[PDB]
RNA sequence: UCACAAGGCUAAACCUUAUGAAACUCCGAAGGGGCACGCGUUUAGUCCGGGAGUGAGGCU
RNA sequence: UCCCAAAAUGUAACGGAGGCGCCCAAAGGUCACCUCAAGACGGUUGGAAAUCGUCUGUAGAGCGCAAAGGUAGAAGGUGGCUUGACUGCGAGACUGACACGUCGAGCAGGGAGGAAACUCGGGCUUAGUGAACCGGUGGUACCGUGUGGAAGGGCCAUCG
RNA sequence: ACCCCCGUGCCCAUAGCACUGUGGAACCACCCCACCCCAUGCCGAACUGGGUCGUGAAACACAGCAGCGCCAAUGAUACUCGGACCGCAGGGUCCCGGAAAAGUCGGUCAGCGCGGGGGU
């Protein structure tokens, strides 16, 4: 009644086809919404996050199994 | 149950290590013991002990290993990885372990 | 009439009927005309209109339930919570939806059962018969 | 311990008159499971070493006890706690008890004009009704504490209870008549 | 964090040669006779702690 | 998942038929957001530092 | 924690519902293995539910708690060893007016489990909390009013 | 080169299940025995260890098969960005693009690699 008025925060930090650095969020997430692919790292929280730098690019699988990836710059 | 190949495979870690991926297939007397590269579908090396090693059972398997190393020194190898299935440890697979590592 | 069960409160919004048909479970049916809401009773009454009309008729179909819990202002004032968990649950109509149909009685019988329940009704109304059939 | 009467004449036995597909076809045995019913209504930490001397001595293994399934129903029930005990009997053993059984405690029993014939696992498998403890050879009223009893299952690779019935008859099963 | 009453604690630590502090949160109440473990000091580390007071 | 209309079946279940949903979702737009590019016309932007006011809003 | 929240984020109400002020020396670390709820046939204390067996069985179970997400290749269910519920650090980011808050690769000292790649700076995550001040205690040896000490203070823990 | 088998990937249901016909000494599987390595909170069922005969039964492999799943158009619609209006209100229409869900037409019982073993 109402008695939560925090936001937390989530949603995407970092989106598809975008230039990341190493350390960055690409994502703040309850469970894992997508999984972490090769680029990727992953926190307590799920969180995936940059290993490397580059261009991070979304692969949607098969509907609930979902993963970021992080493709070379040079 | 057949979980035991899953999990021991998803754990290795395919792209994230850079190492090659060691497998073996224990079955019937016949193994198979090919070391395959993580990503590109191809097979690096691959002895096995599939026809005649003449009398040899599961004594074999030092050798088996032992076949490998060596063919895998051909191509080269830096610390390739263990990649069993269900099959876990001690008399017949160690023996293909420390056949092939220490062999190579 | 009334649910035995739920999370026990709600909103209210408006769009084109989705949920009956022309026509099923019998001869001639009765369409609403206009989006509001029908009360546990104005059923209740059609119900009791309808069947007090013909006896051993014997279908009456009523394919619309109110559960919609609606609330009302106890007493007085806004210093206070919202309020009034039983009031009165209505059910939600939109024009095509089919209220009540019928059968086993006459083409006449239809006719001014229908009219009689036309009354009683917040809604205007009125009847058909049956050219259509989508799935069965 | 036999392995001979269960090759030879139980497999030919039907390939002689409806034929058969091969040798491996025929019907086996798998294991024999023996459920000992404990606790709940009648529960005792004390007797656990009781039921487990008993079942320990008649079978030449030892049995294990199970467990509360997380649940509580409405009368004495928990999460956890012994509901009752294991033994499951393979190879060597099975035919130990299993002959121990059926050339002894099978025949001696109370009013026993055999066990009921009807269809106990419609997929080829077998139960039993097992009821007093002491109707065996290897647990009489000798050396006791109280009266108890055990429940027995069947295992077999038959296909239907036909293939069942027949196959387990040869082995010294006794039907109602 | 809060304290009262209660049961629990928190000790921290203290061991042989070295004088130092892990800070953790114990109980008394399934499992407490030995606080226990092992730590690392202004030492070569390698020493056990005995977080009793 | 909760609600619910008719019939069958021997009251859950189960099938035929038929619906409701802010706290249901097998599905799912229009739109919105981030990034990049300008492939196109535009003009503002950011940073440092001085001075503010404002922190009662109103209607559609 | 959900809904309201208008498919980014955010968003009010004496709006609609429900939790927290903990717990766990193992519910942590790692390694090794295990797979659920339910239903149908048959069984001794049973005869709605126990326990056993066969059969079906992407979850209809479980996850210490509220709920949402997430989970079956486990995050669930057992054991082996254990104490990374570490010390000195923090590339780079999420978030906030600030103050806080969160995620974190990699580096060293040193340990843990594994044969191994390796994982380990508490717990599937998201609540279990409280700036500063003034004090309690253990370490340190920086200040110390002429000087050499000591009192008092500082700095690292840390308790109220 | 072609058949086929064992391992292993990409694809992760238009590749899944059911019904099922073929496959046995090449490979696979049971079955085989196990004091001992190793293990079973009880049983070598599972791990695991020693090896054939035996059958291809069961499992796995291949093939027929579209009863079930799964994927699924076109048309039309629901809704809607923008533009312009009606009704006291609930609510509604017109222009303009975008445009589903479901259902029907259908579509399938996969496809693409790597290494090795054994046939013609
Ligand atoms: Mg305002
Ligand atoms: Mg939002
Ligand atoms: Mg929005
Ligand atoms: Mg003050
Ligand atoms: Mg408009």
């Amino acid at each position: 009644n109402g008695r939560d008025s925090n936001p937390k925060y989530l949603g995407v930090k970092k989106f598809g086809g975008e230039v990341v650095k190493a350390g960055n969020i690409l994502v703040r997430q309850r469970g894992t919404k997508f999984k972490a692919g090769q680029g990727v790292g992953m926190g307590r929280d799920h969180t995936l996050f940059a290993l490397s730098d580059g261009k991070v690019v979304f692969i949607n699988k098969g509907k609930g199994a979902r993963f970021i990836s992080i493709e070379a710059a040079q | 149950r057949r979980k035991l190949r899953t999990r021991r495979k998803v754990r290795t870690t395919t792209a994230a290590s850079g190492r090659l991926r060691l497998s073996v297939y224990r079955s019937s007397k016949h193994i198979y013991a090919q070391i395959i590269d993580d990503s590109r579908g191809q097979t690096l090396a691959a002895a096995s002990s599939a026809a005649l090693k003449s009398g040899n059972k599961t004594d074999t398997a030092a050798a088996v290993g032992k076949a490998l190393a060596a063919a895998a020194a051909e191509k080269g190898i830096k610390q390739v990885v263990f990649d069993r299935g269900s099959y876990k440890y001690h008399g017949r697979v160690k023996a293909l372990a420390d056949a092939a590592r220490e062999g190579g | 009439k009334r649910t035995k069960f739920r999370k026990q409160f709600r909103g209210r919004m408006t769009g084109d009927a989705k949920g009956g048909d022309y026509v099923a479970f019998g001869d001639y049916g009765l369409i609403a005309m206009e989006p509001a809401w029908i009360k546990s009773n104005q059923i209740e009454a059609c119900r009791i209109v309808m069947s007090r009309h013909f006896r051993r008729g014997g279908k009456i179909y009523i394919r619309i339930f109110p559960d919609k819990p609606v609330t009302k202002k106890p007493a007085e004032t806004r210093m206070g919570k919202g309020k009034g968990a039983v009031e009165y649950w209505v059910s939600v109509v939109k024009p095509g939806r089919v209220m009540f149909e019928v059968a086993g009685v006459t083409e006449e019988q239809a006719k001014e059962a229908f009219r009689l329940a036309g009354h009683k009704l917040p809604i205007q109304t009125k009847m058909v018969k049956r050219e259509v059939y989508d799935e069965a | 311990q036999l392995k001979t009467k269960y090759n030879d004449q139980v497999r030919p036995a039907l390939m002689q008159q409806f034929g058969y597909s091969s040798v491996m076809a025929v019907p086996r045995i798998e294991k024999i499971v023996v459920n000992e019913g404990l606790g709940s209504s009648k529960e005792d930490s004390k007797a656990i070493d009781k039921a487990a001397k008993e079942l320990a001595l008649i079978t030449l293994q030892k049995p294990i006890i199970t467990k509360a399934k997380k649940s509580i129903s409405n009368f004495k029930l928990r999460q956890g706690m012994p509901v009752g005990i294991k033994v499951t009997l393979r190879g060597e053993r099975m035919y130990v008890f299993l002959e121990k059984l059926i050339n002894i405690g099978l025949p001696r029993i109370r009013d026993f004009r055999g066990i009921n014939p009807n269809a106990f696992d419609g997929r080829g498998n077998y139960n039993l009704g097992i009821k007093e403890q002491l109707i065996f050879p290897e647990i009489t009223y000798d050396m006791v504490d109280k009266t108890r009893g055990m429940d027995i299952t069947i295992v077999t690779t038959a296909k239907t209870d036909e293939e069942a019935r027949a196959l387990l008859q040869s082995m010294g099963l006794p039907f109602r008549k | 964090a809060k304290d009262g009453p209660r049961i629990i604690v928190k000790m921290e630590s203290s061991a042989g040669t070295g004088f130092y502090y892990t800070t953790t949160k114990n109980r008394r109440n399934t499992q407490a006779k030995l606080e226990l473990k092992k730590y690392d000091p202004v030492a070569k580390k390698h020493v056990v702690f005995r977080e009793k007071k």
